[PDB]
């Protein structure tokens, strides 16, 4: 097995001189061996990806999927140790950086079928990973405007050379 | 970032006030257009051969039996014209077509459920928003100034009209209900085959021809019925009695215009052109305009010869 | 019918990660004016609905204890009374339920 | 094709549908406030509304007594309907019940609803309230109402 | 005299110099126990920094719902600006637009929109013309529109704005809303404000009367972008609070022979109280009518 | 293949040879084992040739380190920073001499596919072709099917 | 198929080593001061009065 996510909270950076700006706080948290499908949990992780911690909690509270409450508690305890142990001033000044699911250890059981046949069913388990970064969520990338298309097309036309010659 | 409706933040004392305020304004706007011939009307031209006038939008009320002096019974669909007006005019050159177009609407609805662009378009027109808008192909001499109301008297008894409306939807349906396939026998060994389409194509092509009759959605599409004559017209309620049945359910909006059949061309010589103007009329129309063959309800019982 | 060829992960990603397959963001979430917990616009607040049920359950428990038997529904009105309360002038001839508690602020007395 | 079909297909059939509605109605009569699936609450609401109308007819009316006998499985509730519920709504011509949406139950995430008879002795539900008249939008509309009111009277 | 582009530069410099001075006289780090009094999440205690922390900072401690919804802060029963630094440990309460009695919130919003609309007056007209504002009347909300008193040059005696001119004013305000400038407040001595607005006689009169009614003889100055105005009472946190903006019309007060007074008028509505297009249209018609204080 | 290997254009280092030629090889480091059959070719090479090679190329520094090793190696460094490491595991003497001589002539640039076998900063002296190069000009330059005044 | 996890873990702290054992934990220092010494008030001023 691999448990690198837990150790990611134990790395310490050297003290920063006043010249350089403030390094935003980051917290790595994960819950292991959840009785859930990693594919099903992926949708919830992608949904709350890139949003604020409190907005994510509101979205997860009213979601009907079972995995929603699991992530909600994981986000709640992640916010707790962030302020308590990670020098986070404002508990609402956090946004989700990366949220994803990984396959856990699963058992193999027999599913009976007719005519004496059988099928190997699998009790799926999965992990959930989440990283929280202090500060307001970054703005989403604006749609690429028509003028942006215009200059890009000009650049391609200006970057062409006479090929297969001197 | 959150959706909203008109009465979301209104208190208990403000909801009735707003509801009556818009209601009063809507009635005032509608009543301000009752005199089109005095509000600088467009020039009126005499009828000429090959001229096409504007149509109407009505609401399908229902059907009643109707008898004639011959003794036969015919069913008639009640088409009521309510709040029908001309919205805008597009010239032939602007509309890049063979004939100019005219926009007509009807069945005024609430302003709180309309788009911002539509609301401001009706704001300058000085009319409440309509439920549906239809485009009629007309000639240059048949132009009508926007804001002019229209009535069921635009048509006359003995005239053949065409009606187009969306048919009654029936959702996803099988081949038997949709295309009238014969199906399969219910007994004699048939196994799970009683409404199946069966073969869809031949084996050599190795594909399915486009347009093949297949199970799918039915209805909720625009269909037009031709060759429908007008037996009776009610002036007071603005109701047209068109012969036969028309597509669409009850209380549905149907676009009405003159018949396009070749045998019925050049029949608008005596019809109003470009439309009927009750305000400028010298005389008042009767309550009901009947057909020559239509027996009036108050007339004595028919005795045949 | 059986699959003819194995579907590649590129095709599966295009299907599983389709925009309509994703969970849509809800924009009808607001804070409850009373308790401060999240609630939907058209749905009663979970905190306030649940606290009413517990009080209702306690009163109903007192209802049955005073009732003391099935098929004995009273033919009179019922009024619940809290500690330090007396029957009102209009509260006469109606079944009285005694609650060993202080009347809640949200439970306005008629 | 279901056009104009005003009755839902619930339970094991028409007999089961009536029985399920009857059980919900009986609990609504006895407890004055019940919670049930949203669709079942909406269907049962019409039957609950009409019960008081039969109750207002009086217990001496034989038609109402037969209807109350069938629709109330517990016979002790019949005196309550004819002597408690009906006198309470004698001045009210409609809307005896109010129906609200509650958060979905955790068992199966079903759409839940609560229906209760008005004028009950239970603690009031957290009914949704419209905006107060003292807010900025209401005040501006109130000012428009007054100025319009003073314009027409003069 | 001094050009307008340099007048803003020196006024901003004076505002920054005063703000630095207020921070300098303040000690490094002191703790004030601010207790949260309200119907939601009671008993919470905020140990913040004096003259550094703000009611907004306490709001971020709880959740973003307070930050987004709380338009005004209630300190010890008197209104407090959202971004105004706290001076002592005291109980705190937050107010929203959709409250039982949002009278102070509406009044704060009414004065906030006056400054925004008042700000675009100077930038609207030509550089050759001169514009000197008089004051911001405390017009009631129920009047239907907020008003600002402006005086124009002797060239525009008979000049009245048309529809396009009023449209241009709205476009500038919407750009001002789009830029999302927070409202910055500063409590300063009367003499300090007098030298800031020494080039405006009306502002000098406004400062001296504000100091007269104030026993401490201190006035509050609010800053938006590069614009500084003398306003009475707390304002909304940022310019993004208002959603629908429009200036109704321009009216001339009487008499005009001693001095020409132009009463510009407009109406606004915030995001939390968004209205329908038809409802907003009727409010615009009502706001176009002239309004006077009682 | 070319599609799976990065390419570059033909070029030199600081226009070497334009005014004078500068030897691109700058340093050589040799690892030789005193005992071991793998270093016999390397050993005899430095007994008879490394002296003559050093005199031939005075601008190249040669280091000969004698340490135990299983694979003799030679490391070449160039002025552009490129480092080349070649093994001398069990080769003869006449072929290491050719190998060593080859590194001297190399310019140190990457030995990858060359897009063009020629390179020049001035491909044209009379001007590059443009659509108007062979187009006559009419009176006042009137466009086709147009009139003036 | 019958394969399962090895989830036989019982919560265990570090409280008491097994008893009736000659070997015992050797302590190097005491838990707390044997007698508490109360500092006199005003010792900060006594610091000035060296
Ligand atoms: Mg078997
Ligand atoms: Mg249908
Ligand atoms: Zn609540």
């Amino acid at each position: 097995i691999s448990r690198k996510w837990e150790k990611k909270n134990k790395i310490v950076y050297p003290p920063q001189l006043p010249g350089e700006p403030r390094r935003p706080a980051e917290i790595y948290h994960c819950r292991r061996q959840i009785k859930y499908s990693k594919d099903k949990m992926w949708y919830l992780a992608k949904l709350i990806r890139g949003m604020s911690i409190d907005q994510a909690l509101a979205q997860l509270e009213f979601n009907d999927k079972k995995g929603a409450k699991i992530i909600k508690e994981v986000l709640l305890e992640a916010q707790d140790m962030a302020v308590r142990d990670h020098n986070v001033e404002f508990r609402s000044n956090l946004y989700i950086a990366e949220s994803t699911s990984g396959r856990g250890q699963c058992l193999k059981r027999i599913r009976y079928h007719g005519r004496g046949r059988f099928g190997i069913m699998e009790k799926v388990y999965c992990h959930y990973f989440v990283k929280l970064v202090e500060g307001p969520p970054p703005p989403p990338e604006p749609p690429k405007t028509a003028v942006a298309h215009a200059k890009e097309y000009i650049q391609q036309l200006r970057s062409r050379t006479i090929v297969h010659t001197l | 970032k959150s959706g909203t409706w008109w009465d979301e933040h209104l208190s208990e004392e403000n909801v009735p006030f707003i509801k009556q305020l818009v209601s009063d304004e809507d009635k005032a706007q509608l009543a301000s257009k009752l005199c089109p011939l005095k509000d600088e009307p467009w020039p009126i031209h005499p009828w000429e051969p090959g001229s096409f006038r504007v149509g109407l939008i009505a609401l399908k009320l229902g059907m009643m039996p109707l008898w004639t002096k011959d003794g036969q019974k015919h069913v008639v669909t009640l088409l009521q014209v309510q709040d029908c007006h001309v919205l805008k005019y597009t010239s032939k050159e602007n509309c890049n077509g063979k004939m100019a177009t005219l926009s007509v609407g009807g069945k005024t609805v609430s302003r709180f459920r309309k788009a911002t662009s539509i609301l401001e378009f009706y704001r300058e027109l000085g009319l409440p928003p309509k439920q549906t808008v239809k485009i009629f192909n007309i000639t240059d001499n048949a132009a009508i100034k926007p804001g002019t109301p229209l009535y069921a008297a635009h048509f006359r008894p003995g005239q053949y009209v065409d009606v187009t409306a969306k048919t009654i939807g029936k959702g996803f349906q099988g081949v038997m209900k949709r295309w009238g396939f014969k199906g399969q026998p219910a007994t004699h060994g048939q196994t799970k085959t009683h409404r199946r389409p069966g073969a869809v194509a031949t084996g050599d092509i190795g594909r399915v021809w486009p347009g093949t009759k297949m199970p799918g959605k039915m209805g909720n599409i625009y269909r037009t019925e031709y060759g429908l004559k007008v037996w009776r017209i009610n002036t007071k309620h603005n109701i047209i009695y068109v012969n036969g049945s028309v597509p669409g359910h009850k209380n549905c909006l149907v676009k009405v215009k003159d018949s396009k059949l070749p045998a019925y061309k050049d029949l608008g010589k005596n019809l109003p052109f470009p439309t009927y103007f009750p305000d400028g009329d010298e005389e008042e129309l009767p309550e009901d305009l009947y057909d020559e063959n239509v027996c009036q309800p108050g007339a004595p019982s028919i005795t045949f010869a | 019918a059986a699959p003819k060829n194995r579907r590649t992960i590129e095709v599966n990603r295009c299907r599983r990660r389709n925009p309509q397959k994703l969970i849509k963001v809800k924009n009808n979430i607001d804070v409850c004016p009373e308790c401060g917990h999240l609630k939907q616009k058209h749905v009663l607040c979970a905190y306030c609905y649940e606290k009413v049920c517990k009080e209702t359950a306690e009163i109903r428990r007192q209802i049955g204890k005073q009732e003391g038997g099935p098929f004995k529904a009273p033919t009179i009105e019922t009024v619940v009374l809290y500690t330090g309360e007396t029957p009102s002038e209009q509260d006469q001839g109606k079944r009285i339920i005694e609650r060993d508690r202080k009347r809640p602020s949200w439970f306005t007395q008629n | 094709i279901s056009h104009g079909r005003v009755f839902r297909r619930m339970g094991l059939g028409p007999e089961s549908r009536i029985h399920l509605l009857r059980n919900l109605l009986t609990g609504l009569v006895r407890h004055e406030r019940i919670e049930a699936p949203w669709a079942r609450v909406d269907e049962m609401r019409g039957y609950a509304e009409k019960l008081i109308d039969y109750g207002k007819l009086g217990d001496t009316n034989e038609r109402a007594m037969r209807m109350a006998d069938f629709w109330l499985t517990e016979k002790d509730l019949i005196p309550k309907l004819f002597q408690v519920l009906a006198p309470r709504y004698k001045d009210q011509t409609g809307g005896y019940t109010r129906m609200l949406q509650i958060p979905n139950r955790s068992l199966d995430r079903a759409k839940m609803a609560v229906i209760e008879y008005k004028g009950n002795c239970l603690p009031p539900l957290p009914l949704p309230r419209r905006d107060s008249h003292l807010t900025l939008l209401n005040q501006l509309l109130q000012g428009l109402r007054q100025d319009l009111r003073q314009s027409q009277e003069a | 005299q001094l050009s307008p582009t340099e007048l803003t530069e020196m006024r901003n410099d004076l505002f920054n110099k005063e703000k630095a001075r207020q921070l300098s006289l303040t000690p490094r780090t002191e703790k004030i126990e601010v207790k949260h009094v309200g119907k939601t999440d009671p008993g919470t205690v905020f140990v913040m920094n004096k003259n550094i922390s703000t009611p907004y900072s306490c709001a971020m401690h709880l959740s973003e719902w307070y930050c987004r919804k709380s338009i005004l802060a209630l300190v010890d029963g008197q209104p407090w600006d959202m971004y105004k630094p706290l001076t002592k440990s005291c109980e705190i309460k937050f107010l929203t637009f959709k409250d039982c009695d949002p009278g102070e919130v509406n009044k704060a919003y009414w004065r906030s929109c006056a400054m925004m609309m008042g700000c675009v007056i100077e930038r609207a007209f030509k550089d050759e013309y001169m514009v000197n504002l008089v004051r911001a009347p405390e017009v009631p909300v129920i009047s239907g529109a907020f008003c600002y008193d402006v005086v124009l040059d002797s060239k525009l005696d008979e000049w009245m704005p048309t529809k396009e001119n009023l449209r241009s004013f709205t476009k500038d305000a919407h750009a001002l809303i789009y830029k999302d400038l927070p409202f910055e407040t500063l409590e300063v001595e009367a003499k300090v404000a007098l030298e800031i607005f020494q080039h405006s006689k009306y502002k000098v009169d406004f400062i001296e009367e504000k100091a007269s009614q104030n026993p401490e003889r201190i006035v509050k100055l609010h800053r938006i972008g590069d614009f500084i105005d003398v306003s009475e009472g707390p304002l909304i946190p940022r310019t993004s609070i208002c959603f629908q903006y429009e200036v109704s019309a321009v009216h001339n007060l009487q008499p005009t022979q001693p001095s020409l007074i132009r009463r510009f008028q407009g109406v606004s509505l915030p995001v939390h109280l968004r209205a329908h297009f038809t409802i907003w249209d009727k409010l615009l018609e009502r706001s176009r009518k002239m309004v006077t204080e009682d | 293949t070319a599609r799976g290997t990065p390419s570059r254009f033909l070029a030199s280092v600081l226009h070497n040879g334009l005014g004078r030629y500068v030897q691109q090889l700058q340093r050589l480091s040799f690892s030789v084992s005193r005992d071991g059959a793998s270093s016999r070719g390397a050993r005899e090479f430095v007994e008879r040739e490394v002296i003559d090679f050093a005199r031939r190329n005075p601008g190249v520094v040669i280091y000969v380190n004698s340490r135990p090793c299983c694979v003799p190696r030679v490391v070449a460094e160039y002025l552009n920073g490129a480092v080349r490491e070649e093994s001398i595991h069990c080769k003869s003497v006449e072929e290491i001499s050719t190998l060593v001589q080859k590194l001297a002539d190399q310019s140190g640039l990457d030995v990858i596919r060359i897009r063009k076998p020629f390179h020049t900063d001035n491909p044209s002296i009379q001007g590059q072709w443009h659509p108007f190069t062979n187009k006559p000009t009419t009176f006042r330059g009137l466009r086709p099917r147009e009139v003036q005044d | 198929t019958e394969k399962e996890f090895m989830q036989h873990a019982r919560k265990a702290g570090l409280v008491i080593p097994p008893e009736k054992s000659d070997r015992s934990i050797h302590l190097a220092c005491t838990a707390g001061i044997f007698d508490a010494y109360v500092p006199p008030e005003g010792d900060a001023r006594i610091s000035s009065l060296s």
